[PDB]
């Protein structure tokens, strides 16, 4: 929830 | 003008009359002098006595819905007590239909019959055991459910009802068991609904049942002996209880079983050739089975469900049974949905996995791993891509020797979504041959249904590779002009006929956003036309494809696409507002769209958009209000209109005043439009049990705070909404939320993600009001330490990485660094997880940056942590943890020393510290941390310290791969497809201009002493001058 990590051509 | 329905009913000679009136007449009740007891008394004898039982079931209705009318007042005061007397009769018969008639009164829900609930509860406890009629003992299981919604009406629960209630569910699984034996199938399935509804009731009149009923469930699923439909009851009703009762379920520790069980049940032989040519039964059992692994992996915790799946797929996947082999590739697709997060952890097993599926001899095999492939690139996009140098060649040769049309269209899906995905820079190793190929695959296959596949690898093409592709664009759009021919003409078009086209309306709008207008410009009349004869269309399916192109072409075209607004907002209006009823989910895929175009169109027409702001938030808020499945997306789009608003107005992301705003730093215009999108986001989470509502409101205003300030959630000194917005969030950390509550527990994934997203508001709240956020932040505070020990590794991850994000907020003005700083010691020296540590240790770097208090106890011990740290890392990098956790834990603890060197040079040794930051130095991510370790450079070689001033080497080796990374990011920004900058801020090696000018003015002294060793290098000598 802080500094490691936790939308594309489709609609 | 009713009772000739009755009379047809006892008379008529042909036998199905009789029961055709029946079931005119039980309609034709409530319409419908003296004479009523005469109608009451024919059909009583009729329906004991007719010969069969439909006309004698036809009879009893018809008398029930008269019980239920003619119980206004006391006007058939003796129906129940005789019917209660029959079912207690010595013929077995008479009590069968006795029972019959009961169920129906039962049916008609008349509130009077609440008065006789101990009644029912001691009638139902005898018949249930009937000795003579197994359809009696069935049809009082039946009554049961509808004696209990009735004990729950009740203010209180009878506790004496209950106890009664609850001492006949062990009869109800007799009769279950019962029917099982006797091969009575339609009484089976209603005994099976009998269990469903015990699910819903309140825990005092089941008992401690519901877990043994799950464990039965499954000894029925499991069997193979037992018939195939009554399997899928026996899988749906657990299906059932994970969505109604999992708390029960992880009471009992039940995720295990039901997984293990589910995939013995997937591992059944099913129609091959069906599977692979027949284009899509979810009611077989192992089709059931997949379902039941789909909504496991959803509602409980991947140790339950993920852990064992992934157990077994070392021995089911060189299984000799093909079957087992299918199975276990399919239950990884289905788990990947719930369990993202858990399944990218085991790519270390499942990329192999999926290969070893795909080099099968049996097809259906290969098609499993293709559907796996399929469900990963769709849920973990880029994790998938990576793998393409292994993937697309196996790939391709199953699309070249392909036998079934079920494999072609999953060979060619696993193609469209590994190449969506794909890195600009390595699709340009295969773009032409690619190209080439699908075009020859559009070419040679005539099923539309294959088509439609192809032309959605090739937009995937275009997408991944931007400018790159313009040498293939004309030739692209050429060729697939004819399948966007006559689009008005929708009768005489199949269902994939009419997928052809939206496809090819909604890749072709792709490939403009990847070559831009001014390569776009040839065609963009033409198709724009189109695109609104789509929006005026019948098909809902084509409405979506038209709405998909505007707001692309929202995206190439920005405010010159302004003059098409009074057209297309009443359009995307009328779609808006549709009723979504039959759902209707053309209509519901419809209506995401258009609102995807709405807010594209807002962002686009800046100011010509005012006037559409008032009538689409309007129209927004009624789809939030009244719409069926597009709650989220609404509220989603009015933040989108507040953002075009916003941006009209010039506020900058990231450019708004910090701390609580007095008055208002937004005029009064936008100002009015923040309030009304931030009173309905409250209002949808305030009292809401839906947690993907809860979590997208949550997301939109932690989106929304973090590029334009407090404002959102307050103005004008009143901090009533703020307040709201905390007393909420805090109720989700603490796990009391309504969302929530239908504290060490286990949580799924999609819970942890609702607790991510509430410390997030408080993570932008913290950069929003800097020190001012400490008042608000005291009662989370004890909350998120604690949360801090979790026996969750997530948890603990999101609480650490949350404070430390926090602390990056509130900077030097924060009255809790000591407090803070102490707990991430503690988590940086104690915890398992090197995930955690990681975390860990960017809190501790920036706590000891912004602490202003006497740290000189803590310098040693944190840095013999920080080398362990460096160990534990090590070893992992030579040979639950990633890789990509490895190396940002390199990046995390090196910028942490750094820090510290930065706060207390004399607190360090630095002659062996500077080499251990060399050593892993360039980095390969979280390049974030390179602003502290270049800030260090700076310092020590301002004061020609030694220890860097013998390091210029590899310093100046450093530097020449950050400049080189920094101009492959320069040209991957301006050659990259329009809106793919979601990890724009990622891949940058300098936080500012300005660093980057001391660097490169660092770099140039650096030129001077050691005598042009700098401009040896290529690389820097072009930065240097």
């Amino acid at each position: 929830g802080g500094k490691a990590p936790r939308a594309s051509k489709a609609a | 003008a009713l009772p000739a329905l009755i009379h047809i009913l006892q008379n008529s000679s042909n036998d199905g009359i009789k029961q055709l009136a029946g079931v005119e007449a039980r309609k034709q009740v409530s319409k419908h002098a003296a004479t009523q007891t005469s109608v009451k008394q024919s059909l009583l004898n009729s329906a004991f006595n007719e010969g069969k039982d439909a006309v004698r079931h036809a009879n009893a209705r018809v008398i029930a819905s008269i019980g239920s009318e003619e119980l206004d007042e006391k006007k058939w005061p003796e129906l129940i007590p005789n019917l209660l007397q029959a079912a207690c009769d010595s013929n077995p018969k008479i009590r069968e239909t006795a029972i019959f008639i009961i169920l129906s009164l039962l049916e008609s829900f008349n509130a009077n019959l609440a008065l006789h609930i101990d009644d029912f509860l001691n009638l139902f406890a005898q018949t249930i055991n009937d000795s003579a009629s197994l359809e009696t003992r069935s049809l009082s299981a039946q009554a049961l459910s509808y004696v209990s919604s009735l004990i729950e009406e009740e203010g209180e629960i009878n506790p004496q009802y209950a106890a009664k209630f609850a001492s006949l569910i062990p009869s109800v699984v007799q009769v279950l068991d019962a029917t099982i034996r006797e091969g009575d199938t339609t009484n089976t399935k209603l005994i099976f609904n009998c269990l469903n509804d015990f699910l819903l009731l309140d825990s005092q009149l089941t008992g401690n049942t519901i877990a043994d009923l799950v464990k039965l469930a499954l000894q029925i699923a499991v069997n193979s002996d037992v018939d195939e439909d009554i399997r899928v009851f026996a899988v749906q009703f657990v299906t059932s209880a994970l969505v109604y009762r999992k708390s029960k379920i992880n009471q009992a520790k039940l995720g295990p079983e039901i997984t293990l069980a589910a995939l013995k049940v997937a591992s059944e032989e099913i129609d091959v050739e069906d599977e692979l040519t027949n284009e899509d039964e979810e009611n077989t059992p192992a089709l059931t089975a997949l379902r039941l692994i789909s909504n496991a992996s959803g509602e409980l915790s991947p140790s339950q469900v993920g852990v064992p799946i992934i157990e077994h797929l070392p021995t089911m996947l060189s299984s000799s049974n093909p079957f087992e082999r299918r199975s276990i590739l399919l239950a990884i697709s289905v788990l990947v949905t719930g369990s993202p997060d858990y399944t990218l952890s085991q790519f270390d097993k499942i990329i192999p996995a999926t290969v070893t599926g795909l080099k099968d001899s049996e097809a259906v095999v290969q098609l499993a791993a293709l559907k796996c492939i399929v469900q990963l690139s769709t849920n973990l996009q880029d994790e998938v891509a990576r793998y393409h140098e292994q993937y697309l060649p196996l790939v391709i040769d199953i699309i070249d020797s392909a036998k079934h049309v079920v494999i072609y269209k999953y060979a060619t899906l696993a193609l469209d979504g590994l190449l969506e995905f794909i890195a600009h820079n390595d699709i340009i190793k295969y773009l032409d041959p690619l190209m080439n190929k699908l075009f020859q695959m559009l070419e040679t296959q005539q099923s539309p249904k294959l088509r439609a596949a192809i032309v959605s690898a090739i937009g995937s093409c275009a997408f991944a590779a931007g400018s790159g592709f313009v040498p293939y664009f004309k030739t692209s759009v050429q060729y697939l002009q004819q399948f966007i021919q006559n689009v008005s003409q929708i009768e005489g078009l199949s269902e994939d006929d009419i997928e052809l086209k939206a496809l090819t309306f909604e890749n072709i709008s792709t490939m403009g956003r990847a070559v831009k207008s001014a390569a776009f410009a040839e065609y963009a009349e033409p198709l724009v036309n189109a695109a609104y004869e789509a929006i005026k269309t019948d098909s809902a399916r084509l409405r979506e494809s038209g709405y998909a192109f505007i707001a692309n072409m929202a995206k190439v075209y920005g405010k010159d696409f302004a003059p098409f607004l009074q057209t297309i907002i009443p359009e995307i209006f009328k779609t808006l507002e549709q009723e979504e009823y039959q759902v209707n989910t053309g209509i519901a895929y419809e209506k995401e769209v258009a609102a995807a175009a709405l807010s594209e169109l807002a962002i686009a027409s800046k100011e010509h958009f005012l006037e559409y702001v008032e009538p689409s938030l309007k129209v927004l808020a009624e789809q939030v209000n009244e719409s069926y499945g597009l709650k989220e997306t609404a509220l989603h789009s009015m933040w989108a209109i507040v953002k075009a608003v916003l941006l009209t107005a010039n506020l900058k992301e990231g450019e708004y005043p910090k701390g609580v705003p007095s008055g208002s730093y937004v005029d009064a215009s936008a100002l009015a439009v923040i309030q009304t999108v931030r009173e309905v986001s409250l209002n949808n989470v305030i009292e809401e049990v839906e947690t993907s509502m809860v979590i997208s409101v949550f997301q939109d205003l932690s989106e929304m705070l973090r590029l334009f300030g407090p404002i959102i959630i307050m103005d004008n000194g009143d901090s009533t909404h703020l307040d709201q917005l905390c007393r909420e969030a805090l109720s989700v950390l603490k796990g009391e939320h309504a969302c929530q509550t239908i504290e060490d527990l286990d949580a799924s994934e999609t819970e942890a993600t609702l607790l991510d997203v509430a410390l997030d508001i408080y993570v932008a709240l913290s950069t929003n009001l800097v020190g001012g956020f400490a008042q608000v932040f005291t009662t989370a505070k004890p909350v998120i330490l604690q949360l801090c020990q979790s026996k969750s590794k997530n948890k603990r991850s999101f609480a650490v990485g949350a404070l430390s994000e926090i602390a990056l907020g509130m900077r030097d003005e924060n009255p809790f660094i000591q407090e803070l700083l102490e707990a991430l010691i503690i988590s940086l020296t104690n915890d398992k997880s090197l995930e955690v540590r990681c975390n860990a240790s960017y809190g501790v770097g920036l706590l000891i940056e912004y602490s202003s208090f006497d740290v000189s106890a803590i310098y040693s011990p944190v840095l013999k942590s920080l080398y362990e740290i460096l160990s534990v890392a090590d070893e992992k990098n030579l040979a639950e943890a990633t890789k990509e956790i490895v190396d940002r834990t390199f990046s995390n603890v090196c910028g942490c020393v750094a820090r510290m060197i930065l706060k207390h040079q004399n607190l360090v040794p630095l002659e062996h510290t500077i080499p251990a930051l060399l050593s892993h130095l360039p980095f390969n991510t979280a390049f974030e941390e390179y602003d502290p370790i270049f800030k260090l450079f700076l310092k020590l070689f301002q004061e020609q310290n030694s220890t860097i001033i013998n390091e210029a080497p590899k310093v100046i080796a450093i530097f020449a791969t950050v400049f080189e990374k920094e101009s492959e990011r320069i040209e991957l920004e301006t050659n990259s497809t329009l809106g793919r900058e979601e990890n724009l801020e990622k891949r940058k090696q300098f936080q500012s201009e300005e660093i980057k000018q001391q660097v490169i003015e660092l770099l140039k002294h650096l030129n001077q002493q050691f005598n042009g060793a700098v401009a040896q290098n290529p690389v820097l000598a072009q930065v240097i001058a």
